RNA sequence: GGACGCUAAGCCGCCCGGUGGAUGGCUCGGCUCGGGGCGCCGACGAAGGGCGUGGCAAGCUGCGAUAAGCCCCGG
RNA sequence: CCGAUAGCGAACUAGUACCGUGAGGGAAAGCUGAAAAGCACCCCGGGAGGGGGGUGAAAAGAGCCUGAAACCGGGCGGCGAUAGGAGGGUGCGGCCCGAAAGGAAUGAGCCUCCCCGAAGGAAACCGCGGCGACGCGGGAGUACGAGGGGAGGGGACCGGGGUUGCACCGUCCGUCUUGAAACACGGGGCAGGGAGUUCGCGGCCGUGGCGAGGUUAAGGGGGUUAAGCCCCGUAGCCGCA
RNA sequence: CGGCCGCCGAGACCCCGGCGCACGGAGUGAUCGGGUAGGCGGGCGUGCCGGUGGCGUAGAAGCCGGGCCG
RNA sequence: AAAUAGGCGGCCGUGGACGAGGGCUCGGGUAGAAGACCCGG
């Protein structure tokens, strides 16, 4: 399914990503920040993060990171990978949106939310002839946009 | 088990019967006979026919709350109603006693008891 | 209702409520059971066994409800699972209520309900 | 019909189950020793019997004749 | 003055999607018992093992360069 | 009799993978659907991945029947940046919803009147006392009182659930201990596994049969597909000194 | 410190009903109600067997959430 | 942030209108672990 209902060929455009090897924490900060904006705005937001000129605040985790210029909370990071990955989704959402007959350049993001998938696991050595887990988490992330309304 | 309760229904039908007589004619003997039956099997009367001949007042009504156990000597004329008889025993009260009859037809003999003596 | 006094007393009991029926801590530990399913005191640290203040009422003999309320739903009617047309006979709107099961086919069920209304039997839900 | 477990139930949190302490139930020392556990013994390992008389002894004598020369009349 | 005029981060319950593999049904398998059979074989070169062998073969299974087989009889 | 964190170590290429100089040690891995129809063709995506559309059921679309909890994300309802905690219990307020299984519409929470009425038991004011505090007499066992009964009014929630404020109380759990909230011991959390069984003998008990007797074992005959039950067998044991 | 007086304040004590236990037959108890070690007694649940009697695509078990009773 | 949460003076408001203060920006530090602080533009 999808996490939020869709009336896809007449009021919504959707895309979802499966098994992206990307931090969950970084996914949380982006989903939270992008929600409620327009698609265009979302594009803009990603492009500055990738340049490394726009930190995205962590307001959902807060541990072991310095403070950053001016307003809002100090802890924050540049999720470059995640920013590049979501951009591809956005391009797909837009392309789908052109087919359906939807305007592709005004849709607002109602809902974006991130999901903790399977965990790709293995071993790396540590001392005393002991082996420790060396894991990367794999995340699924969905995006649903809905047409302007008043 | 390791706790009381008869599972012979015939015994139970008989114990219930004793109680009806006890309330209605309000006499003591039937109530005494029901308790004796309630006691264990090894605490149920074991009456010998030479023990009949040794003790009992002649001509009167003997009630036994267990089994009567024969191959003895008897020549004392007393009429016995009892819970069980041996086969050997049962012949001997007909022929040297009054006679053998079950404990349930004693209701018919004395509906409230006269002259009857419980014999353990 | 059933009676006036009965309608008060069942209400007085619901509102008051009977014990938790799970000894000590269960919000904090899903290790120990679900709020059903009372376990006998097996502690030596057990504040509930002593009957401490601030920790609730201990299950006792006393809590037992009147015979009329007990063993039945509180409107005095005695439940019968009925799965078939034959089972339905010998119920009465005088003291029985009938329960239709989930399983029952529609074909038999048409017959069960129609006979049940004729009998005067009250049912879970319409039909 | 009834089992041993049935009679124990799952109990009171006795964690022994009718033998009191769970530290006197862990082995054979607990019994006082396995088997009879001495009698004519100089140590009073088992001192007192199981009856009040304390201990009752064995090793007294009196002959039995050969089985063939005996007769016990009937 | 008291007012919801904006209280973020977060706490608690529930809900929806994922994760996870418990749960029920399912079982070409075990396990135990009763009956009968098998009741020896080999330097006349055994059993066991190895390596090959198939159109494509990684393992298993079957065979021996006559290589997942050849012949005869009966069914 | 057991059933895939069970029964053989092994139901599925298993004594395999694998480890060790060797002797020797030793796992895990069962399930599509009626039929594969196991996804043509098209848009997008560098993309073989994924997404959109077409796929009887696809929430049967590839260790795919079912699909728990712990847990992660978003949201809803409540609380929240000057106030205190074994995380709550009980009473009483707020806010929040409640289609069903409950009770009630043949009357729910609720309100009102009349009466009965346990334990208990005033006031106003008066009189007389008391250094006074205050007592005593009358008011008066009255007014009053839990609880119950009947009647009436109203007409849809109430119970119950989520969360929270206030008043009050509240130092886990299990074990060890004379004493545990403990600076005694043990626990990250959830799920699954997880501990009173069999035989012989002795002493008890309850029930049941028979009775001065009681009981047959082994065996073969017999019956049956086999077998049990049914009958024979009293060898032998025990009691009757 | 020595007198004195009025109140507050427990599951106590009192009181109404309900409930168990004990006793009464085939109502009664001023002289009944704490509870570890330990003894005694009753019920529930679980798998499979046998007998008996039912249910299922016109929708089973299981799962989830809610109601209700003891 | 002394909850007796202070005083004075000035500045301001009045998806889906408009937008005072303020930051991020740039050039440097009297400043400086990140951030902040300060000054010029």
């Amino acid at each position: 399914g999808y996490s939020f209902q869709n009336f896809d060929p007449k009021r919504m455009a959707r895309a979802s990503a499966r098994d992206l090897r990307i931090s969950p924490k970084l996914a949380v900060e982006v989903c939270r920040e992008l929600r409620g904006m327009m698609l265009n705005d979302a594009l803009r937001y990603l492009d500055d993060v990738i340049a490394l000129k726009r930190p995205v605040p962590l307001k959902r985790y807060n541990d072991s990171q310095g403070h950053k210029p001016g307003k809002g909370f100090g802890p924050g990071r540049y999720p470059v990978k995640v920013a590049k990955a979501i951009k591809k989704v956005l391009l797909n959402v837009k392309n789908n949106a052109v087919q359906k007959g939807l305007d592709p350049d005004k849709l607002k993001i109602i809902h974006i939310a991130a999901h903790k998938g399977p965990v790709l696991r293995g071993w790396y050595p540590r001392a005393f002839g002991r082996a420790t887990p060396f894991n990367e988490q794999t995340t699924h992330i969905e995006v649903v946009v809905e047409e302007i309304r008043r | 088990m390791k706790r009381t309760g008869p599972t012979d229904p015939n015994l139970r039908r008989l114990i219930r019967y004793l109680r009806k007589k006890s309330n209605e004619y309000g006499v003591k003997i039937w109530k005494d006979v029901a308790w004796r039956l309630e006691r264990p099997r090894r605490q149920r009367a074991e009456v010998n026919v030479s023990k009949i001949n040794r003790y009992a007042n002649d001509g009167e009504m003997i009630v036994v709350p267990g089994s009567v156990l024969g191959a003895g000597k008897l020549e004392k004329k007393v009429i016995v109603a009892a819970w069980k008889f041996s086969e050997t025993a049962r012949r001997k009260i007909i022929e040297a006693g009054g006679e053998a009859i079950t404990i349930e037809e004693l209701i018919e003999r004395n509906p409230t008891g006269s002259g009857v003596r419980i014999m353990e | 209702e059933k009676e006036f006094k009965r309608l008060l007393r069942v209400r007085a009991r619901l509102k008051r409520k009977k014990p938790r029926f799970l000894r000590q801590e269960w919000w904090r530990y899903p290790k120990f059971k679900n709020d059903p399913k009372w376990r006998r005191p097996k502690g030596i640290d057990s504040k509930m066994r002593l009957k401490l203040k601030g920790k609730p009422r201990s299950p006792s003999i006393g809590w037992s409800s009147p015979k009329l309320v007990r063993g039945l739903h509180p409107s005095g009617y005695e439940e019968v699972l009925v799965h078939n047309v034959k089972e339905l006979e010998a119920l009465d709107p005088k003291r029985q209520a009938a329960r239709i099961a989930h399983t029952v086919g529609k074909k038999k069920r048409i017959e069960i309900i129609k006979r049940a209304e004729e009998l005067g039997i009250k049912v879970l839900n319409p039909r | 019909m009834i089992r041993r477990r049935k009679k124990v139930r799952k109990l009171r949190g006795s964690h022994t189950h009718g033998w009191g302490c769970k530290k006197k139930h862990r082995g054979g020392g607990s019994k006082g020793g396995r088997g009879m556990a001495g009698t004519g013994k100089r140590n009073k390992s088992k001192w007192t019997w199981t009856i009040k008389y304390a201990p009752d002894h064995l090793g007294k004598r009196g002959f039995s004749r050969p089985p063939e020369v005996q007769r016990e009349v009937r």
